[PDB]
């Protein structure tokens, strides 16, 4: 035989980990998601077309809901960043002051209910509606 | 929406797709590595004698 | 210079084989491509240096 440069028989290559040839959905068991939101059932027929909005998940309430609370109606606000902000004793002890570390916003002087009653007692009759 | 996921493997989902971005970028990275090897060759010749 | 000319032929054949091996590595796992690109890089500079030795 004739030797050729950097063609080494003892050097071996393996497949990627994971292998993209396979269905990685089936590899990590995402079959439940795939068959739960597949556009078609896996027998050849078309599945039901899910709706663009969240009517299905707000229909199980008895309320005044007839429209969709969106960004553009002026009724909602952008709470994403305020939504995203962030801050002997045994493990158990450490955990009840972890549970009690936020209760300080619940009592007076933060949320005085006597003042709440005084401001709510000033309410008069009726509401102007267009 | 959190009730929809049963196994709570949404971080597995996210890591899978970031891995997919890395693997889709590796082939173009190999191409650009070959292009850098090409650009390394511009100064490395020896022209015709004068 | 016949030794250099046959070495140039061997280097050309090795470059073609290294490209084929690079395509195989990219076709199964494009994460060990670095050593194959390095081998193509050194094969090519060896080819070019052999040409520069033949230049005088």
């Amino acid at each position: 035989p004739s030797y050729y440069y950097y063609v080494d028989p003892e050097t071996t290559y393996t497949y990627q980990q994971p292998n993209p040839l396979q269905d990685l959905i089936s590899v990590y068991g995402l079959d439940d998601i795939s068959r739960q939101v597949a556009r078609t059932n896996l027998d050849g027929t078309k599945a039901v077309k899910l709706r663009k909005s969240y009517k299905n998940q707000i229909a199980d309430l008895s309320g005044k809901f007839s429209t969709i609370p969106t960004r553009e109606n002026g009724k909602g606000g952008q709470i994403a960043h305020i939504l995203f902000q962030n801050n002997n004793m045994s493990e158990q002890q450490w955990r009840e002051q972890l549970r009690n570390r936020d209760i300080a916003l619940f009592q007076p002087p933060n949320f005085d209910w006597d003042l709440c009653s005084s401001v709510l007692s000033q309410f008069e009759r009726s509401y102007p509606s267009e | 929406w959190t009730r929809t996921i049963k196994q709570n493997n949404f971080h597995v989902l996210i890591d899978l797709l970031n891995w997919f971005r890395t693997t889709n970028m590796n082939v173009n990275n190999c191409i650009w590595a070959l292009k850098s090897s090409l650009n390394s060759m511009t100064n490395a010749k020896l022209p015709n004698v004068d | 210079y016949q030794y250099k000319i046959q070495e140039l032929r061997k280097l050309l054949k090795s470059l073609l084989l290294n490209y084929l091996e690079l395509i195989g590595v990219l076709s199964i796992n494009p994460d060990m491509y670095e050593r194959k690109v390095e081998n193509i890089r050194t094969i090519l500079v060896n080819i070019h240096h052999l040409l520069n030795e033949y230049r005088p």
